[PDB]
RNA sequence: UACCCGCAGAAGAAGCACCGGCUAACUCCGUGCCAGCAGCCGCGGUAAUACGGAGGGUGCAAGCGUUAAUCGGAAUUACUG
RNA sequence: AGGAUGUUGGCUUAGAAGCAGCCAUCAUUUAAAGAAAGCGUAAUAGCUCACUGGUCGAGUCGGCCUGCGCGGAAGAUGUA
RNA sequence: CUCAACGGAUAAAAGGUACUCCGGGGAUAACAGGCUGAUACCGCCCAAGAGUUCAUAUCGACGGCGGUGUUUGGCACCUCGAUGUCGGCUCAUCACAUCCUGGGGCUGAAGUAGGUCCCAAGGGUAUGGCUGUUCGCCAUUUAAAGUGGUACGCGAGCUGG
RNA sequence: CGCCCGUGAU
RNA sequence: CGGUGAUUGGCGCAGCCUGGUAGCGCACUUCGUUCGGGACGAAGGGGUCGGAGGUUCGAAUCCUCUAUCACCGACCA
């Protein structure tokens, strides 16, 4: 939270590797590693669109088994009926709402794609789809986009991003 | 005297070998497509490798019946089985590049002239 | 025409693939599990004879390599065996 | 007939000169004239208006209370 | 004595009937008619805005006023000594709130093609697949495939899904 | 009597 | 539509009858044990009760209205 965060942090998606001595490792070897780091930034989540009669057509017809209502969406074309209790006016009211149900969940169906999209697009967390390396044998840093060294790890490692961010801002 | 649901063989080298009529274009409420009539067709059966697929919709051209036509005098010109030649949906051009049988002076208009020339005989 | 004679002048006439082991022939620089190599084993993760260039070598040579296809090696269908 | 001047008043816009919108809104000359009520232009330009003279020679203007009318006013056998 | 069903029928008692039956009731429902018109449909009033500017070409919020009888209803006036039901077929007939054809005004109307409103009822106004369907979706047409009233027209005219 | 597990560098 | 019962700690549940005190399992936190994890052992914390308004000196508890969920019925023509 805070002002101009997400233009800050928004180049630092991606997957960092990290070369370093493992102490999980009972034969003290030398591994590699990989994490991901994924930025975002917060919307405004309005789906606070509601029904307007203007777009509404709305046909009483006698029930197939003129108590069944149909209602249809002028521009989107998408139907909608009823056929519970003998009265139309419960019958028609409750398609409305269930017509609200419908243009509802489209809404949501649409930015649910556009998730799953985004996670088809994130890369794998493995090998080779890095994007900063912090080999810490040597102490060497190297953004391998811009591309900036660095020879101070422990200095980057507690909060010294000022190096990458800039450049990284092309 | 074509109506809707006649089965009608095929005049050209298209590939189709038997059409249905599924309605007679050019009026409303209209009955029969005689000699010379624009209907539109589906597809029953096809020869393996054609240009055209069981199954197509297409437009086609009456050019032989068994109701026959009329001429002036009042001589009458009869076959032994209707026939059409499948023309192209839009363009209203003929698909194939041959004729088989012969055919009738009643095609003899700026529309059909490419048919009048391939086909073998013109009555 | 083949051949023979006369003229002038070093003048008009050299590349391709390899160099870790098998397999003959090695060092420097650039890169840093990347880029790339690779017939098999395998090389590259900051001192690489294996990647790329340079110097030097080695093998063939008006050709030299790669790919495809057959037999050999394969005694790995064995009659010999 | 005339109906001006500083001044494209300030800001952003590309433009804001009257007009996308924002804050306002003085002076000069006669007689009267605006940081503009209206049409048009992208902005112009332009065409109005408000305003004042000359002719003309009797009334004229728009509010209130009231009487009676007009529109609003489409259906199924036949005026109905 | 929660004889509380509280002027308390017995000390002591639950259900099915589409297999049904009788006496009655239009005193009382279901269909259609009637009255009404909340709802529905059609129209109009004000005009915040949208339409580059520009409320009123075209839409029109927040609110308001009517018409029709036309959907879903309210009521219980007719009919229970009977007023046969949905759809199809056959045959229709009227209204106009006009789908096409005819005549016009405005257009954010160059032309072709449109949008919207006014006048106009002479004639015209699809065939199939699915489903008992009316409807609807779909295929392919047409100048167009109008919206309603007529016991949701029509079984002493047919059918009977 | 009961005792599960130990990723990936070459 | 009516009608009958539920909303309590991060999750699953008691407590309401019959007013004065919210409890349990898992989870969480710390310590111990082990080379380390899990299991195990010893300590510890966290909820004002869906919302709102009433009655009462006092409300999770009683009453009324609401929101969400669950069950049930919607029957003759
Ligand atoms: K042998
Ligand atoms: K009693
Ligand atoms: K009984
Ligand atoms: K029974
Ligand atoms: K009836
Ligand atoms: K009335
Ligand atoms: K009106
Ligand atoms: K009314
Ligand atoms: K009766
Ligand atoms: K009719
Ligand atoms: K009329
Ligand atoms: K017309
Ligand atoms: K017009
Ligand atoms: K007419
Ligand atoms: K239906
Ligand atoms: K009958
Ligand atoms: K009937
Ligand atoms: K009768
Ligand atoms: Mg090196
Ligand atoms: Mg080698
Ligand atoms: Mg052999
Ligand atoms: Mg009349
Ligand atoms: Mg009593
Ligand atoms: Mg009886
Ligand atoms: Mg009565
Ligand atoms: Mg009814
Ligand atoms: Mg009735
Ligand atoms: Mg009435
Ligand atoms: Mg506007
Ligand atoms: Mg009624
Ligand atoms: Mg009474
Ligand atoms: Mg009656
Ligand atoms: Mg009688
Ligand atoms: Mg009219
Ligand atoms: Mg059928
Ligand atoms: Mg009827
Ligand atoms: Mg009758
Ligand atoms: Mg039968
Ligand atoms: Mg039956
Ligand atoms: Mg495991
Ligand atoms: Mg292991
Ligand atoms: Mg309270």
């Amino acid at each position: 939270s805070g002002d101009y965060a997400y233009g800050w942090l928004r180049t630092e998606t991606g997957v960092h590797r990290l070369v370093r001595k493992s102490p999980f490792d009972s034969g003290g070897r030398r591994h590699t590693s990989f994490s991901s780091a994924f930025v975002y930034p917060e919307v405004d989540d309005d789906i606070d669109i509601e029904i307007n009669p203007a777009d509404l057509r709305i046909d009483v017809y006698r029930t197939s088994g003129e108590s069944a209502v149909r209602i249809t969406h002028i521009p989107t074309g998408i139907v909608t009926q009823c056929q519970n209790d003998r009265s139309q006016h419960k019958n028609k009211d409750q398609a409305m709402k269930q017509m609200k149900a419908k243009l509802y969940e489209l809404e949501m169906q649409k930015k649910n794609a556009e998730k799953q999209a985004m996670e088809d697009n994130k890369s794998d967390i493995g090998w080779g789809s890095q994007i900063r390396s912090y080999v810490l044998d040597d102490s060497r840093i190297k953004d391998l986009r811009t591309g900036v060294e660095t020879r101070n790890t422990q200095a980057v490692l507690d909060g010294s991003l000022d190096q990458f961010i800039e450049a990284s801002l092309k | 005297m074509i109506q809707e649901q006649t089965m009608l063989n095929v005049a050209d080298n298209s590939g189709a070998r038997r059409v249905m009529c599924i309605k007679v274009l050019g009026g409303s409420h209209r009955r029969y497509a005689g000699v010379g009539d624009i209907i539109k067709i589906t597809i029953k059966e096809a020869i393996p490798r054609g240009k055209v697929k069981k199954g197509d919709v297409l437009k086609a051209v009456v050019v032989r019946t068994k109701k026959g036509v009329r001429r002036p005098d009042g001589s009458v010109i009869r076959f032994d089985g209707n026939a059409c030649v499948l023309l192209n949906n839009n363009s209203e051009q003929p698909i194939g590049t041959r004729i088989f049988g012969p055919v009738t002076r009643e095609l003899r208009s700026e529309k059909f002239m490419k048919i009048i020339s391939l086909a073998p005989e013109v009555l």
